[PDB]
């Protein structure tokens, strides 16, 4: 938004004031589950697990989960970068004073598709940026449901997210529930 | 650091294995990949996830790992499998940083 | 004997609006508008413009006695002008 | 994908030297990049690497304080600066790309390599 | 009629109809936001008015019918669109704020 | 958010004025809107308000018959008409705004006020 006047490779000119893109989740610093707010603790990650058992506690990151993520995201943000092309050189013109009709239809002309691109713009910048937080919270109840269907009655789900085990288990299988592969069986 | 015998050497044809005897924090903590290098060129990934291989590596190559130690083996030497060779894993305790090998020399006869 | 499922935050303070909001704290974002330059004419990939002065574009091509050393210059890659040439 | 470095450099002991990694592809990218060196006769040293979205940068603790590793995402590229040259400096870099979005022991793409000489 | 989402509750004191004044509020609010932006994401037209031409003036004529019919064409598109695809959201939005207040 | 009456007013008995409440911000609001009343020596009187989206219109006793609110809402504006004036309508009137959709006791914004003298 510096001039609309350019030579060379150059961005697009438009009248907004602020276009800015999100990429990550809502920012709610509130141990307990996602229902309360976010994990400052965990670092490496969008979405994890925090596990407490009788060899100690700590937060774990899925891997799975958030590569899915990333590749929406960047998939999106190179759609978005890829639809619009760059400027060329594109400068003024002259008319002397029996040419005011062509002066009029020349400015018409270039206020008209500045105003469209501009309203393109801001459009579809609104329009994703609900979209963006829509889908992370769908990944994150989605990793709460699949956890949830593997546990059946050997867990008691209190209600903020958590899960509370009826039987006692060591780190492997902390492991093995963060894993996809949990025998049922083996502690029914 | 990785430990790897510095030279083995077999005729054409034959099943080669080659070692690598880490620690209890880099290789039996961690899974282990194997690369390989021709003069003049960059490194080429050969194995990872301590078992798999990627689209393009010929079936005789494999790998595997019993407790500290790791084993890489191909079969079927040619005269163009002669090479350097070295394992990676990803060391984690201080301060986390990928650790390569010493690196094996494979000579053809 | 406990395990609970969550998300990242973090002490970022951008915010980005939406169609149902507006001034919402996130994590990370991006910026896609650039607002600032350097207030200089400079060259164009190693080639210098023509710049004409105190001259028009009239008195450059019909051999004003005032822009006499413009004659030495005949390539460039964009011309300049002054707001109101004398 | 394809990684390309810059050109050769010929730098004094004591100075600093920048180099560049281009990738093709879209601008932004969803794995991690990592910088590697090797030098005549030895094999190669892993110096440190990036992660995309969070920005996270590592770094070995034998390079740790005189290399910086940074990113431009609307250009592709990856800047590594490396300063207080020696003599033991003189090697081939190349930049190397990840599966996943974390710094892991397994590159499958690598680049060329550019060599430093001082 | 107090309200877009409510109970209904029966006792041994007797049954009545409530509205829940929380989610309403929420509700009112994302819905004025909506039309707020829309509103806003058009300006007013100012004075446009047309031009004459002499008849060894047709090509600027046809030109200047041409800009005209481009414009009004593209921005009744853009209103259409915007229009029809708001509307759909927001009935999935009041569907969406019914099954949280039961769950 | 700012609330702006219009000017005063000099009416005769039996005649019938209207006034207009105009608030800053979007044209369309998420809150309800009051009108009230207070004569000299005296202490305030609550008239009636409007609610937004659903439209609907509450009254007091007192003023019921003779007092009509409507409210324009693409220009945000809230107007009141009051018939049949006397010498005791003579007072100075505001228009308050409410932190809900609800007409309750509570309100936090309020206007300049302007006077109806009879
Ligand atoms: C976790 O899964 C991997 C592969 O899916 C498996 O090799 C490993 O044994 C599992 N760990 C446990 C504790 O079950
Ligand atoms: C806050 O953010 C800054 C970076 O801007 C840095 O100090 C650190 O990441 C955060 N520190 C705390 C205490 O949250
Ligand atoms: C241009 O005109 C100004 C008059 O203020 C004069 O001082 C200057 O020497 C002229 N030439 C150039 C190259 O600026």
């Amino acid at each position: 938004n510096v001039h609309p006047v350019t030579i060379g490779e150059c961005p697009k000119y438009v009248r907004s004031a602020k276009l800015r893109m999100v990429t990550g989740l809502r920012n709610i610093p509130s141990i307990a589950g996602f229902i309360e707010g976010g994990w400052t603790g965990m670092v490496d990650g969008w979405y994890g697990y925090h596990h407490q058992n009788e060899q100690g506690s700590g937060y774990a990151a899925d891997q799975k989960s958030t590569q899915n993520a990333i590749n929406g995201i960047t998939n999106k943000v190179n759609s978005v970068i890829e639809k619009m092309n760059t400027q060329f050189t594109a400068v003024g013109k002259e008319f002397n004073k029996l040419e005011r009709r062509m002066e009029n239809l020349n400015k018409k002309v270039d206020d008209g598709f500045l105003d469209i691109w501009t309203y393109n713009a801001e459009l579809l910048v609104l329009l994703e940026n609900e979209r963006t937080l829509d889908f992370h919270d769908s990944n994150v109840k989605n990793l709460y449901e699949k956890v949830k269907s593997q546990l059946k009655n050997n867990a008691k789900e209190i209600g903020n997210g958590c899960f509370e085990f009826y039987h006692k288990c060591n780190n492997e299988c902390m492991e093995s529930v963060k894993n996809g592969t949990y025998d049922y069986p083996k502690y029914s | 650091v990785l430990t790897q015998p510095p030279s083995v050497s077999a005729a054409p044809g034959q099943k080669v294995t080659i070692s690598c005897s880490g620690s209890s924090s880099n290789i039996g903590n961690d899974y282990v990949s194997w690369y390989q290098q021709l003069p003049g060129t960059a490194p080429k990934l050969l194995i990872y996830d301590n078992n798999k291989r990627p689209s393009g590596i010929p079936d005789r190559f494999s790998g595997s790992k019993s407790g500290t130690s790791a084993t890489l083996g191909i079969t079927g030497l040619q005269t163009g499998d002669e090479a350097n060779y070295y394992c990676a894993t990803w060391d984690r305790r201080p301060t986390a940083y990928v650790v390569f090998g010493g690196g094996t020399k494979l000579t053809v006869l | 004997d406990t395990i609970c499922i969550g998300y990242h935050a973090n002490n970022s303070t951008d915010t980005v609006d939406t169609v149902l909001e507006k001034n919402v704290t996130v994590t990370h974002s991006v910026n896609l508008l650039e607002d600032s330059h350097n207030g200089k004419l400079c060259l164009l990939k190693g080639i210098a413009p023509l710049q004409l002065g105190n001259c028009s574009v009239a008195g450059w091509i019909l051999g004003n006695p005032e822009c006499e050393l413009l004659i030495s210059k005949e390539s460039w890659s964009y011309i300049v002008e002054t707001p109101n040439p004398e | 994908v394809q990684l390309v470095e810059s050109g050769a450099e010929v730098k004094k002991p004591g100075s600093s030297v920048k180099v560049s990694c281009k990738a093709s592809g879209g601008p932004f990218r969803s794995y991690a990049i990592s910088w590697v060196r090797q030098a005549p006769g030895q094999g190669p040293e892993w110096m440190g690497g990036i992660i995309p979205i969070f920005g996270t940068t590592k770094y070995a603790p034998k390079f740790q304080g005189r290399v910086t590793i940074t990113a431009d995402d609307f250009a592709g590229t990856v800047y590594m600066e490396l300063s207080s040259l020696r003599s033991e400096d003189t090697a081939m870099y190349y930049c190397a790309k990840h599966m996943g979005y974390q710094v892991r022991e397994t590159m499958d793409v690598w680049g060329k390599g550019t060599t430093v000489t001082v």
